[PDB]
């Protein structure tokens, strides 16, 4: 369904290393700007030093600068706004999507865990806040403002907030890994001790952090749970739920993926660590890694194939191979489905003789067995009476309970039938 | 009737998978573990053990072990093909490569073919799947495809081993410096595949 | 929007049942009969041609549960006849495609109670052709032949349209399955398979007796790794520790 | 390594009932008998919660039972487990099946049904105290649960022009009261929930399709005829 | 038997629980003759 | 695992078959990690032995779009608020003069 | 530590070459006077040794020994193919009783392969070379090389002993009893044979 909405949305950023440099020099004269706003007669300039310290001059200023702003602007990095008092009649300014382009680089990747410490702290302020306000359990009002607006935009941004403090652990231990590799690149064995040192390194910042989260979730997890109990306090608070349900999840996913990491690292380290001991102790001054690839260039000059044992692995009678049960079966093809209406063969007269007692019920009439059997009995073959006499019973108890069973005077044995049949039975009277 | 150690070895709980998959020719690596994690320990018993089936357990200065059966081998002789040691080659310059260690010797089959592709010349090297091609896109798949049942050849010979979920990516032994033979010195490649083939480690098809 | 709608069941070569179709109803269809009439083994066949995975398939019955019922085997080999037998289900997508899935089952020789499985499917297949019909070829007066997959390929591919696939893996089968809408879970890992299948079989039983209180920690609660590995470094250390002192 | 053991248990038990809690909200109030609705409880163990805590901070305090060349490691275990918290005491049983046992975290939860049963508030659903038809319900409504949330999991990758099939079953439906088979096909029809119940005695007459089954022997084998039924008497 | 056999034969008794005046109570019809 | 679905479904849904599948999926995300948009990470038990996340960069042209875009006026009420007591602390402990 | 014993037969100067032949997958029937005798003597320990491989050395009651592979076999399997089955099964049937009034244990190629072409059906043959082929010569000529190329693959494993010359004729050894139905008394080995063939 979003498929189609970003299809026919038709977006896209993308950025040559020149127009990622202006980015990042309009930026910066952002940052330094007395007011933020930013000239057309400023871009130029930028522009044009920005390609000078790159020296590519394909065309003029004016019309590289004209086709790089609009591609900005176009690739919603710009905002165009036209004033013609302003010095080239028009101002420019950076696009959230620009900011964060921009930010990612440039904006200090505070991997410091303090960072994460004073944003656990504010977690817990505003959670333990949020949660005593909905345990007032005002009106819902009151419940609105108290735990969807503070609560939902609040603690959105600051869970999104660790989760970038999370992000740039991420990048940082990626950067850490490529600078491993380009350091393994460039100094071969006298990186080992650099290696293991940045391994070291980056184990406890996983581990700080790690501790630092773990050092909060529980009692967040426990407020949580609080909230939820609280959440019961207005029937309009399913939405509250939601949020309620949401942000255990992303605590959750923090955690999760606090300890992910490390498991993650801890893994790759060994690779590392044993890399060190599979690629460069054998390699010592890296000859073998020149003369491979030297080989591999020049290898049919030295057409040579490696000898081994491996005339047979082991030989063996071969499988059975699909040997199965199999009779080619034939069976009588099921004809046209019969039907009949649930054991019609006793329950038409199921319902006959339902209907027939249910008057009985319906007046409360007494009922004798005795008599109603032997009445009944005549209206069917003998061979075919106990068949009847069980459904009749089945019926005709569940109506009431005979009162005379309670006076201690055992029922006789009344004939129902000829050939000897008997029914043992108080008259029902008590429906 | 034999040495402590060499008893101790042979005792081991892993010594029949190393002895048996050896037999089969499968080689010593970092993959390949059973056969690798205890042979480090007892590496000249084994070895005289299989001098005794006039079959030798050979150590390059690389930590991966192979065997080699002799002319007057026990175990009866067999060889590999051109495109085997090309895959093999590949495969050790990904295994020494400290670039792709973020793969954490995690390797598919395309990262395979584009490397090969790239430092190979494709025609010259396609000679030999088929002798006919002359740059046919089709002649191009077939040498794909074989060289898909040469890694799951090498993986039957102790060189790699494909992911439990996964036949596309794939593990790499140390049994992979076995295809550098002829570059783990600084001596001629003809004159080391001289002394291999004295030694009976490789032979020309 | 039109949920899919499975339509009927047939079972072929079956134990008691030799080409039998039954039209599932769009909501509720209900078996009836005795002691030992059978239902167990409706049930079991409809499982077994939705998960094919032999392992998984292990049908202790809800009450009498056990061996007893014929399931010594798992339930699968001897709750079949010998010989070639089949289990597929007509679905008409959401989209409105009739798909008819099937499994041919077969009883493996030997004392052994193996079953050999294999899953396939078809598409285009004429609403009218029942599958009874289709699986089946009239031999003798009256009392037809159940005919074997090389000849229900033949006699699918003589017909136009018609497209018979079969998966060499379960994994395509399901997968498949769930492109058509079929599933509500991508089983892309074999534990998804097995989730999958512990709620079916939680929910053949019905109810939280006995089993089903059992099975609801493995029902609802996913298995760790990171217990056991750790489990495991403890043993390791008691271990060397043990080593050591002595 | 016996701290980190624990640790890692009581991690997993606490993100276990944080989901489960999470996945029990919800719930329409099915209406299965005097059941008017069902939730989900979950629970550590204190039998376990104990054992956790000796082997997280009193690890050493036993080491003497552990280091016994006689015992298994689960064996060790399931006889630390016999020491504290005596009154589990059980040995007929293997100790090592019962330490493996042991080895699984989940195990170590109370995982339990509640069931808003009339005014009664919310009870344990035991099933010497629930209608037999009403704990059929309730574990209907547990499997439910989790398709639907497979189902959501996946709206995603599915797209809506396909809603997929939805089908599973319920044996000896005879169990189940009126009320609980009205009440569960409500909510499988509302659900869209296909559903196929049996039952000794067609205990779902005017609803859905219906069919019999009798076997007959017949030259030393047997067949299965079935016979359709129909809405009335 | 809980009625899924109750064969000709023999005095079939036909056991009922039912509650009568708050008294937990099993009524009994008999049957014999038949077979 | 996830990844190819998904790539698989955005292409479904705008109807473009060059290549395989696989293969269009593995060039994409190559090309989002090196563009600084996917963090990969090897994991031999994952499903495709592999798992991917989002990188700050990737976070920030997600969000510029999806998020609410937040243009309630409340938000900057709440922040102006939040600001003030910031800095009247701020100012505070700075009179403080530790 | 080792079994004593078990030391002392792997120890055993002849124990190379019959842990090679076992490992090809060579039987080692009565005919190898030492080999026999040294697996009689040592079985004990051999057995434990091979089932470390998760392979059985299994002696048949007609005496020959054998590494049978189980499904776990540490030494990676490889198998007879299908015409080395119905070959090995002609094989036996060139064993078996009529035999002796035809080549008295000493046969030749042609035996075999007028034996193959006359009893096997078509079908199977055509499987063999190809199902398009229809009995040309050609086809008959890539028949018969296959013939012998699994005539030399039985070699290698002991279940047919050559006589010394680059002529195909040879003798057969009751290990080839593993291809044949297992014989009972009053059996006719022909009928047995010949419906395992068929």
């Amino acid at each position: 369904e979003l498929v189609s909405w970003a299809r026919k949305n038709d977006f896209s950023i993308s950025l040559p290393v020149e127009r990622l440099a202006f980015l990042m020099a309009i930026a910066v004269l952002n940052s330094e700007r007395l007011d933020g706003e930013m000239s057309e007669g400023e871009l130029i300039d930028a522009f044009r030093e920005v390609c000078k310290g790159f020296e590519q001059t394909a065309e003029s200023v004016a019309v590289r600068a004209n086709n790089a702003i609009n591609d900005m602007v176009r690739q919603k990095l710009l905002n165009r706004f036209t004033s013609e008092l302003a010095d080239g009649n028009a101002i420019y300014r950076l696009t959230p999507l620009g900011i964060s382009i921009s930010d990612y680089y440039i904006r200090q990747r505070e991997f410091s865990t303090l960072r994460l410490s004073m944003q656990l702290s504010i977690v817990a302020n505003e959670l333990h806040r949020a949660a005593e306000a909905a345990e007032e359990g005002g009106d819902e009002f009151h419940w609105h403002r108290n735990v969807f607006a503070p609560l939902k935009y609040s603690v959105a941004e600051i869970f999104d907030s660790i989760d970038m403090s999370q992000r740039l652990m991420d990048e940082q231990q990626n950067f850490v890994k490529e600078d491993i590799a380009a350091l393994l690149n460039q100094d071969w064995q006298a990186a080992i001790a650099n290696c293991e040192q940045l391994l070291s390194e980056t184990s406890g910042t996983l581990r700080e952090l790690q501790d630092t989260l773990e050092a909060a979730g529980d009692k967040l997890q426990a407020n949580l749970l609080r909230i939820q109990d609280a959440n019961m306090g207005s029937g309009g608070s399913e939405l509250v739920d939601k949020l309620v349900f949401d942000l255990q999840s992303k605590l959750d996913r923090i955690i999760s993926w606090g300890q992910q990491a490390i498991d993650l690292w801890i893994g790759y380290d060994r690779h590392v660590h044993k890399f060190i001991r599979t690629a460069i102790d054998m390699d010592k001054n890296r000859i073998f890694s020149q003369r491979l690839r030297q080989s591999v260039q020049h290898y049919f000059d030295n057409p040579w194939t490696l000898t081994v044992a491996n005339a047979e692995r082991l030989l063996d009678m071969r499988d059975e191979e699909l040997a199965l049960r199999n009779e080619e079966v034939t069976g009588e093809l099921p004809l046209e489905l019969e039907y009949e209406e649930f054991s019609e063969i006793n329950d038409q007269l199921a319902a006959m003789i339902e209907k027939a007692l249910l008057v009985y019920q319906q007046e409360q009439r007494p009922l004798d067995l005795g008599a109603v059997l032997r009445d009944y009995l005549a209206q069917h073959p003998l061979p075919r009476h106990f068949d009847v006499a069980r459904i009749l019973v089945d019926q005709a108890v569940r109506l009431g309970v005979a009162e005379a069973d309670f006076s201690g005077l055992p029922a006789e044995w009344l004939a129902i039938n000829d050939y000897g049949a008997k029914v043992q039975a108080h008259v029902i009277d008590t429906y | 009737f034999m040495p402590v150690k060499l008893a101790q070895a042979l005792a081991n709980s892993l010594f029949p998978e190393l002895d048996s998959q050896l037999r089969a020719g499968r080689h010593i690596g970092i993959d390949d573990l059973d056969n690798h994690a205890f042979l480090m320990d007892f590496q000249e018993q084994l070895e005289e053990f299989y001098a005794r089936y006039n079959v030798e357990l050979i150590r390059a200065p690389e930590g991966f072990f192979y065997l080699r059966p002799r002319s007057t081998t026990l175990i009866p002789r067999s060889v590999l093909s051109e495109l085997d040691m090309m895959v093999g080659k590949i495969l050790c310059y990904l295994y020494l490569s400290p670039e792709r260690l973020a793969n954490q010797g995690i390797f598919t089959s395309q990262e395979l073919y584009e490397e090969l592709i790239s430092l190979a010349d494709e025609g010259k090297l396609m000679k030999f799947v088929n002798q006919r091609s002359s740059g046919s896109d089709l002649d191009k798949q077939k040498l794909q495809e074989k060289v898909r049942t040469t890694l799951n050849r090498l993986r039957r010979l102790g060189m790699v081993y494909f992911l439990p979920n996964n036949n596309n990516k794939f593990t790499i032994t140390e049994a992979v410096f076995r295809f550098g033979a002829d570059v783990r010195s600084g001596d001629d490649p003809r004159e080391i595949q001289l002394r291999m083939i004295r030694d009976g480690e490789a032979m020309p098809v | 929007i039109e949920r899919g709608k499975f339509r009927s069941l047939t079972l072929v070569n079956w134990n008691g049942f030799f080409a039998r179709t039954f039209d599932l109803d769009e909501l509720v269809t209900t078996l009836s009969g005795g002691n030992g009439a059978g239902k167990s083994t409706t049930m079991a066949a409809f499982v077994t041609a939705l998960i094919p995975d032999l392992t998984l398939l292990h049908f202790r019955n809800t009450t009498e549960a056990g061996a007893t019922s014929g399931s010594r085997d798992k339930g699968l080999h001897g709750k079949l006849r010998a010989g070639v037998c089949y289990s597929t289900l007509d679905v008409i997508n959401s989209r409105h495609q009739r798909v008819v899935v099937g499994v041919r089952l077969q009883q493996v020789a030997g004392r052994d109670r193996k079953v050999d499985i294999k899953p396939f499917m078809i598409q285009g297949l004429p609403t009218a052709i029942q599958p009874t019909q289709l699986l089946t070829e009239n031999v003798g007066e009256r009392q037809a032949r159940v005919l074997p997959l090389n000849e229900l390929k033949d006699r699918l591919d003589e017909m136009e349209g018609v497209q018979f696939k079969q998966f060499n893996s379960i994994t395509d089968y399901h997968a498949q399955m769930f492109d058509l809408g079929v599933i509500p879970k991508r089983l892309r890992s074999a534990s998804d398979r097995s989730k999958f299948y512990r709620l079916i079989e939680a929910s053949l039983y019905g109810g939280i007796s006995s089993a089903i209180t059992r099975s609801l920690r493995d029902y609802l609660l996913p298995e760790n790794s990171g217990v056991r590995k750790a489990f495991q470094d403890m043993e390791a250390a008691l271990r060397e520790n043990r080593i050591t002192l002595e | 390594s016996s701290k980190s053991v624990a640790n890692i248990i009581r991690k997993t038990i606490q993100r276990e009932q944080n989901r489960i809690r999470m996945l029990n909200q919800g719930l329409q109030a099915v209406s299965f008998g005097q059941v008017r609705g069902v939730r989900l409880n979950v629970n550590v163990r204190e039998s376990h919660a104990i054992l956790l805590d000796v082997l997280s901070e009193q690890q050493e305090q036993h080491q003497d039972l552990f280091n016994s060349q006689r015992l298994t490691f689960s064996e060790a275990m399931a006889k630390l487990y016999q020491r504290l918290n005596p009154q589990v005491d059980m040995g007929q049983r293997l100790p090592q099946t019962i330490g493996e046992e042991l080895l699984d975290y989940r195990n170590y939860l109370e995982l339990d049904v509640e069931v808003n049963r009339g005014s009664d508030g919310w009870l344990k659903a035991e099933s010497g105290a629930l209608s037999t038809g009403e704990a059929i319900g309730t574990g209907m409504s547990i499997l439910v649960m989790v398709v639907q949330s497979w189902e959501e999991e996946s709206r995603r990758l599915r797209g809506k022009d396909i809603s997929p099939c939805r089908l599973l079953f319920l044996d000896q439906a005879a169990r189940l009261d009126a009320k609980s088979i009205a009440t569960l096909f409500e909510l499988c029809e509302r659900l869209q929930m296909q559903l196929i119940i049996a039952a000794p005695e067609n205990i779902s007459p005017e609803k859905g399709t219906t069919y019999k089954l009798v076997r007959k022997v017949f030259k030393n084998h047997e067949h299965v005829h079935v016979v359709g039924l129909r809405g009335f008497g």
